[PDB]
RNA sequence: AUGUGCGAAAGGGUCCUGUAAGCAGUAGAGUAGCCUUGUUGUUACGAUCUGCUGAGGGUAAGCCCUCCUUCGCCUAGAUUU
RNA sequence: ACUCGUGCCCCGUGUGGCGAAAGGGAAGCCGGUUAAUAUUCCGGCACCUGGAUGUGGGUUUUGCGCGGCAACGCAACUGAACGCGGAGACGACGGCGGGGGCCCCGGGCAGAGUUCUCUUUUCUUCUUAACGGUCUAUCACCCUGGAAACAGUUUGUCUGGAGAUAGGGUUUAAUGGCCGGAAGAGCCCGACACUUCUGUCGGGUCCGGUGCGCUCUCGACGUCCCUUGAAAAUCCGCGGGAGGGAAUAAUUCUCACGCCAGGUCGUACUCAUAACCGCAGCAGGUCCCCAAGGUGAACAGCCUCUGGUUGAUAGAACAAUGUAGAUAAGGGAAGUCGGCAAAAUAGAUCCGUAACUUCGGGAAAAGGAUUGGCUCUAAGGGUUGGACAACCAACUUAGAACUGGUACGGACAGGGGGAAUCUGACUGUCUAAUUAAAACAUAGCAUU
RNA sequence: GUGAAGCCAGAGGAAACUCUGGUGGAGGCUCGCAGCGGUUCUGACGUGCAAAUCGAUCGUCAAAUCUGAGCAUGGGGGCGAA
């Protein structure tokens, strides 16, 4: 909703920075093994727990 | 070509619905640099960009029936689906 | 008897020979109603043209510009020049002839 | 806003400290001249219905105290 | 694939419905607004009625006729034996 | 109370926290602005709370205002403890009255639509915030006076020797009038600039009416209860009278003006035939606010305006069997376990209405007639003159003639009815997802 | 829609209380829209739109009416117009 407290607020940042594809250069260096972002989550896909 | 967004803001700019912008059918290409409210006021005043009027929706057929019943023209018993006392209520008439 | 003092100015149009003054004026006798009347001008109204492409209108009832507006525009219609000329007012109890096409 | 009634009280309003602007509003339609300072708190109206005490009070108004005269179609 | 051809219109016939729009009345229960002392006083509203008007509308979409009503079309294209 | 924090003197019955983004509660409105925020930004114009000390004003100098018969008034006009009171602070429903907004009607202004013909025509605009000043606005209260031949009075009631009618006042109560705000805004027209930078400049922005209208709000009445319909924080008044108050100087001021400050978190968007929950972009479910015109009793159905959509895989054909919507000659339940399904009835007005009954009902019993259009007539109100005339205003009812398709609640909307039996008194409740019932509950009765 | 108390007026009679016009606006009253519910078609669907929905028809609709948020009762326990 919009009233929000400050906790939910912090914790909608977090998600919000964590929901991105991995770095292009990344997948440049030796030994990589990560191809993409296996905790991607979308607002209609899965439904976080607050 | 999308126009949905000068539609929007040219709805916003005149006050009106959506469904009453006219938009140039000739300067489509013109009017989608637009892209801000100064643009479409510009646009506007240069008349690129219209609100239509109202559709029309008038009321001289009921004038000239409240006249006729004035006259007592339309109000026989096949005219009345109310009860006597839900047309004109007694307690009324007393008071 | 109060006055009211109107003035219809079809100069532009005159001049361009598009317009006749004098089937408005004969136009206006035959159209201009008092008391849900026609024909009953009777003094009332006098509708005389002033010369410089004007005709000239004097009230003694609460005849509306509106009205003559109305007129004005059956008239255009009735002789098909609404597609280039449009009646504006720019003042009080005036009312010209503008081409727009 | 605050209405004053006589020009005495007016003009004493515009000696104050905290007055900070006037201006004089002219409704031709109604010949009407308004004198509004603007004050701290409230911004002070006088009407008056003559350009002759109109005059007189804008030449006895304080000269420190700036005075406008309400352009037509003030811009935003 | 030149035809008693095919198609699109039109016309006529058949059939269905029921008398179109518009104009005019001395027909219309009446009413009003100016006058001539009325006998149509001239007008203005008025469901409806009468005449033009068995009119008007529709009619093959699985109705009929038109080698001499009108306007178009044609001896192809492709596949297989 | 000290140069310095630490020296004392009074009161005491109490002496926690969390718990409402719909309860209580200090204070903000208008215009403009962005791609996306705005009662938060910008401009103008305000308000509240807290703290400080000024200028003016008021009061006093052995003291703490003045006026009014009074209700009370006025810009202030001291007031500790201790106490008293008020506000916060309260149900549901009914009719009535006032106000705002909306709707409707008339005239005018500007623009638009129509214009074979007709239409002084149809439609749209014509606005005024918070905050203040000022004048009013029912109930109540005060003064005079003393009422039966009782009077005043509401739609309803009720009120009066515990003081009515009447006359004159005081006062609570603006979403009322005028003024400031404020036309400088907004809006509407009209005319001149131009790659853009700049738009610029003219004008106008009105007056009335109406009402069982809709919505909100306020007021005075009234009804119901074996039902009587929160609390606290906070704010105010008073009883009391503790302290203190330089005849040439401050003045323990709720008056006017003035000074300083107001932290923290939320604020996008959706709120649903795609933003939530049903595994999903699911015909389900999910709490509210605003609420136009016509018909009509009516937020019924049907049509329309503003606003919003035109999104639900498409094209062609029209077999059977279907699903959904209907119609059928004559018969009219012969069908079937059974009138299941369907049909029939249906609005309003006027007639007429049985058995039985707990006298309240049954009852819309049963049944019958009328209903359109047009042209008229009558009645039902307010105001002014001088018993009539004139002016103003809606609707509701009744009567008559004419007329057509013997038709008129012309769509929509909208009871089938009667004679009995079993059963539960009735209203109400339950097996969410096969049972709504005669089951449960109930008032009443009785027992412990 | 019906029209309970209370109230006004007028008729009778001798009394007492009879009657008749009105006013009024009571009721776990009634027709009926929304809401709430879920009778029948034993309709649709029945690998559905849906692990209970859809349509028509129905019950109730001013109070034992409907409903939000906060709070309480926790498994042999709770709660139950059963
Ligand atoms: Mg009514
Ligand atoms: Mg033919
Ligand atoms: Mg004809
Ligand atoms: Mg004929
Ligand atoms: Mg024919
Ligand atoms: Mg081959
Ligand atoms: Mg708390
Ligand atoms: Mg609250
Ligand atoms: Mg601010
Ligand atoms: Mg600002
Ligand atoms: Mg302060
Ligand atoms: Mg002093
Ligand atoms: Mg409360
Ligand atoms: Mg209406
Ligand atoms: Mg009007
Ligand atoms: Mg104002
Ligand atoms: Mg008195
Ligand atoms: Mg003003
Ligand atoms: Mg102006
Ligand atoms: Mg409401
Ligand atoms: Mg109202
Ligand atoms: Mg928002
Ligand atoms: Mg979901
Ligand atoms: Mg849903
Ligand atoms: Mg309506
Ligand atoms: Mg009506
Ligand atoms: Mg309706
Ligand atoms: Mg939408
Ligand atoms: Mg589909
Ligand atoms: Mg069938
Ligand atoms: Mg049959
Ligand atoms: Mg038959
Ligand atoms: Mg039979
Ligand atoms: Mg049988
Ligand atoms: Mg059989
Ligand atoms: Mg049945
Ligand atoms: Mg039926
Ligand atoms: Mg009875
Ligand atoms: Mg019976
Ligand atoms: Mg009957
Ligand atoms: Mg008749
Ligand atoms: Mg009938
Ligand atoms: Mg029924
Ligand atoms: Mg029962
Ligand atoms: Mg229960
Ligand atoms: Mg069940
Ligand atoms: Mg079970
Ligand atoms: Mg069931
Ligand atoms: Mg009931
Ligand atoms: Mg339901
Ligand atoms: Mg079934
Ligand atoms: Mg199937
Ligand atoms: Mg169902
Ligand atoms: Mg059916």
């Amino acid at each position: 909703p919009s009233h929000k407290t400050f906790r939910i607020k912090q914790k909608l940042a977090k998600a919000q920075k964590q929901n991105r594809p991995i770095p292009q250069w990344i997948r440049l260096r030796t030994g990589n093994t990560i191809r993409y972002n296996a905790k991607r989550r979308h607002w209609r896909k899965t439904r976080l727990g607050l | 070509v999308n126009l949905r967004t000068q539609k929007r803001l040219a709805a916003s700019v005149l006050g009106c619905g959506e469904g009453k912008v006219w938009l140039d059918p000739n300067e489509v290409s013109e009017i989608s640099n637009a892209n801000s409210r100064q643009s479409i006021r510009k646009l506007v005043a240069d008349g690129l960009i219209i609100k239509k009027p109202v559709t029309m929706h008038s009321r001289s057929r009921a004038r000239e029936l409240n006249l006729a019943r004035r006259i007592g023209r339309h109000r026989g018993f096949g005219k009345r689906k109310g009860t006597a006392d839900a047309r004109m209520p007694q307690q009324v008439l007393w008071m | 008897k109060v006055t009211k003092k109107f003035i219809i100015n079809a100069s532009q149009p005159a001049s361009d020979k598009i317009f006749d003054v004098s089937a408005f004026e004969k136009f206006l006798n035959e159209r201009i109603k008092v008391d849900g009347r026609v024909g009953n001008l009777g003094d009332v109204i006098k509708i005389s043209q002033i010369g410089d492409g004007k005709v000239e209108i004097i009230a003694h009832n609460d005849l509306s510009g509106r009205y003559l507006k109305y007129l004005t525009k059956k008239f255009l219609k009735k002789m098909q020049l609404r597609d280039w000329l449009r009646v504006v007012a720019t003042s009080k109890g005036v009312y010209e002839l503008k081409f727009y096409n | 806003p605050q209405e004053v009634s006589d020009i005495k009280k007016f003009i004493e309003i515009c000696r104050r400290k905290d007055a900070s602007s006037a201006r004089i509003k002219k409704n031709p339609k109604t010949q009407q001249i308004k004198f509004k300072v603007r004050c701290q708190r409230f911004l002070y109206t006088l009407v008056l219905k003559d350009s002759d005490k109109a005059e007189k009070l804008k030449q006895s108004l304080p000269p420190n105290l700036q005075i406008k005269d309400v352009p037509k179609r003030n811009k935003r």
